[PDB]
RNA sequence: GAUUACCCCUUCUACCUUUUGCAUAAUGGUUUAACCAGAAAAAAUCUAACAAAGAGAACUUUAGCUAGAUACCCCGAAACCA
RNA sequence: GCCUAACGAGCCUGGUGAUAGCUGGUUGUCCGAGAAAGAAUUUUAGUUCAACCUUAAAAAUACCCCAAAAAUUCCAAUGUAUUUUUAAGAGAUAGUCUAAAAAGGUACAGCUUUUUAGAAACGGAUACAACCUUGACUAGAGAGUAAAUCUUAAUACACAUAAUCCCAAAAAA
């Protein structure tokens, strides 16, 4: 083919792969690891950091997350409104109880870059505490990589 | 035998007299290396900075 | 002088708000001279003969016309300038013909494996006027081109061309032509556009012709997987063989468009 | 006696001249558009100098991942190279690990086989 | 810098003045135009004239003497006197 | 208090461009080299020569310096380059911190008063004057490294707006 006078590579864009990821015991944290680097798309040689070529990850059984050591009790969420004394305490036990697929997702939240890229990759990401999938309906690829 | 000196590290930060036997070694920069003879003189000097060079014998 | 550079930005305004025509005769500023173009002409290219065709070549009707045109208005005096466009049209008609006969020859030892359909397509393709005239006035031959009324327009830099391909032919004969025309052609093409415009009208049908034509196995086309997406394209991966045996695979938003790929891929393969 | 004459305004213009897709009256007023081309350079220079660094650190992650479709990693990759004496630049490493999948491939092979080489020549 | 004929992402703590140190929540400025603040050769260095003499009736002179060329910016009081 | 809207002594004009060691200011390019404290002063927010520095020439030699000897004061040798002599000309003299040794203070202070040393890209330390790494040509879609970045330490028959000692997590070459 042909190439001219110093140029990086980058053609135009392409079309994102949604990939599958279990649940059932993985550590917390250690998945959104690679889940944000399969959300901002480091697994791809044609990555690119303005083109956003990140895929979908879509995770499934969220509550069967296990945590190590005494963090069950011991992580406190911290959610504060405008008002006064509005701060709250949320610990990972009774937010399991309540809204689990909140607690990967924070795991998540922290780890892509800022501004936004940030919710813009994070609107690619799911997570349901039972497995009910239409989006199986259509084929998907899956991905296994358990700790 | 022959001494070969190079610089591993920078005189700055140290006294002006280590400076000064750097200078007496011939080292402008650092990593550079150079050829010098055996002698209490220079050896002298050369356990004097010998903290922040490296020797190796060569030839 | 403070006088001479307002009136030089004056001027150097003026021309951002009005835009003069481009001029033929006022276009080199140094005098030019017939002479003086072949000269360079002939120590630049490798083999340059018979002038006075080579002047001819750049002579347009256009010009004869209103030059005899002005001649009959003026009133002055009458000459003839008559034989100019005859012996242009000649060398014009013969450089179409073997033109055609040189590239023909060409895709005929390059390609010996191409259809007749994709031969005349090739051929269609490369003896178009946009192109040719595209190459033209890359080769600023448009400055070395004789126009009276506009220097610009196509019908005349083309024939020109023409002309001069013509004039290369008689001159210099074939085998110096040989080596310039088919030098700029191929490196002008570069694209995938040379088999695109042949694929422009049922591709899977062609295949089946071709494929009918050489080996008589009729194409089939199966669906080896699928990866949906719902949000902006579905991947279908079709597959397509001749007895049992996989010609090509890809990947497609839809089935007429994978089809169509696939039908493609497979339509360069059989090319070589 | 001298004058100012066009020279301000010439000067003037010129910054102007390079303050122009500016925007506000940076574009327009002569002391902002200075002040703006200052930055503008300082920003050249240094954008300048840290493009190498950007560059290279996207080639690392391109090699980094395309490594890590092979099983290994980017540094055992780069040791790889650096025991195989490839002195081969990311960049062109990187254009292989993008079109050419293939020599990467035979790369990551080689280094696996000179690993598990040394590693069975330690036992 | 990339990128599309526009933008998001990434890389960066206004200028000046005053200071050990200012993006500093220290100082001055709405913007633009225009006005606006280093002009003194003794000894010296240097370029030439002549040389125990130079220099246009005056001075210097154990190589001098004569000539030319080189360095020391503005605004502001409270008050005093007639 | 008042004496033409402000009287510890009116206003106008002139002396007058009064005096200001103060404060606020002082405009084109490029190249080389490049300063933070010795004693005095009706002096400390200013000056005068040393401690430095710069220009242009000459004659010298100078330093790092071991045993003869009294942390140094001296001197071979070493590998070095400089050290002045003379001729003109500057500016600077209200500075800090860390490390070490001191003094005052309370084995307080981003404390003060001295000696020695270092110090002041845009790498590292989250950001941040000295701490760590490095001495400073322009250009280049090259390469090799320096420091650094995420963790290590435990058992008994208490301040005042929203959290974590820089995100999220992690584990115990």
């Amino acid at each position: 083919m042909s190439s001219f006078s110093k140029a990086p590579q980058q053609w135009a864009t392409f079309a994102r792969v949604w990939y599958l990821l279990d649940g059932k015991m993985q550590p917390p944290g250690k998945l959104a690891a690679m889940a944000s680097v399969k959300l901002q798309g480091l697994h791809k040689p044609v990555y690119h950091q303005l083109s956003d070529c990140g895929d979908h990850v879509v995770i499934m059984n969220t509550r069967h997350i296990a945590f190590s050591g005494n963090k069950w009790e011991q992580k406190v969420y911290s959610s504060h409104t405008g008002y006064p004394g509005g701060f709250r305490q949320v610990t990972a036990a009774q937010l399991h109880q309540k809204d689990p697929v909140a607690i990967v997702k924070l795991a998540i939240y922290g780890m892509l870059p800022k501004n936004l890229h940030r919710r813009t990759m994070m609107q690619r990401l799911h997570l349901f505490p039972d497995e009910d999938i239409p989006e199986d309906i259509l084929k998907n690829l899956v991905e296994e990589l358990p700790q | 035998k022959l001494h070969i000196v190079t610089r591993i590290k920078s005189t700055k930060r140290r006294p002006y007299w280590e400076k000064d036997i750097i200078k007496m070694l011939g080292l402008e920069k650092a990593h550079t290396p150079q050829v010098h003879k055996n002698i209490p003189s220079v050896n002298a000097k050369l356990k004097v900075v010998k903290h922040l060079i490296r020797i190796k014998p060569l030839k | 002088x403070x006088x001479x550079x307002x009136x030089x930005x004056x001027x150097x305004x003026x021309x951002x708000x009005x835009x003069x025509x481009x001029x033929x005769x006022x276009x080199x500023x140094x005098x030019x001279d017939y002479h003086a173009e072949i000269q360079a002409f002939g120590h630049r290219l490798q083999e340059t003969f018979s002038l006075d065709l080579l002047k001819t070549a750049f002579v347009n009707s256009c010009y004869i016309k209103s030059e005899e045109a002005k001649r009959q208005k003026l009133g002055i005096d009458k000459e003839a300038a008559l034989l100019n466009l005859k012996d242009n049209q000649e060398l014009s008609e013969q450089g179409i013909s073997f033109s055609q006969t040189c590239l023909t020859q060409f895709f005929e030892d390059a390609f010996p494996d191409l259809p007749t359909e994709g031969v005349t397509s090739l051929v269609d393709f490369l003896t178009s006027e946009e192109v040719v005239c595209h190459v033209a006035r890359n080769l600023a031959v448009e400055q070395l081109a004789l126009s009276a009324e506009f220097p610009v327009p196509p019908p005349v830099l083309r024939q020109t061309f023409f002309a001069v391909i013509g004039a290369l032919l008689q001159s210099s004969g074939p085998e110096r032509t040989a080596l310039f025309i088919r030098d700029f052609l191929i490196t002008q093409m570069t694209g995938k556009e040379l088999f695109e415009m042949w694929t422009i009208t049922n591709p899977m049908g062609l295949l089946v012709e071709e494929l009918k034509k050489r080996k008589i196995s009729a194409p089939e086309s199966r669906l080896t997987r699928q990866s949906g997406s719902t949000t902006a394209l579905p991947v279908y991966f079709v597959g397509l063989y001749c007895d049992r045996k996989l010609i090509a695979e890809g990947p497609g938003e839809t089935v007429l468009v994978a089809e169509e790929e696939a039908a493609r891929v497979a339509l360069r393969k059989l090319f070589g | 006696l001298r004058s100012r004459v066009t020279d301000r305004y010439w000067r003037v213009q010129e910054v102007l001249k390079h303050a122009r897709h500016f925007r506000g009256r940076k574009n327009r007023c002569y002391r902002l558009a200075v002040r703006a081309v200052t930055r503008a350079f300082v920003k050249c220079t240094r954008a300048r100098r840290l493009k190498k660094r950007s560059l290279r650190t996207l080639w690392i992650n391109r090699i980094t991942a395309a490594s890590q479709e092979h099983g290994l990693k980017y540094p055992a990759f780069i040791i790889n190279l650096i025991k195989c004496q490839v002195e081969l630049n990311r960049k062109v490493l990187a254009d292989l690990a993008i079109y050419e999948p293939k020599t990467f491939k035979s790369l990551a092979a080689l280094a696996k086989r000179r690993r598990x080489x040394x590693x069975x020549x330690x036992x």
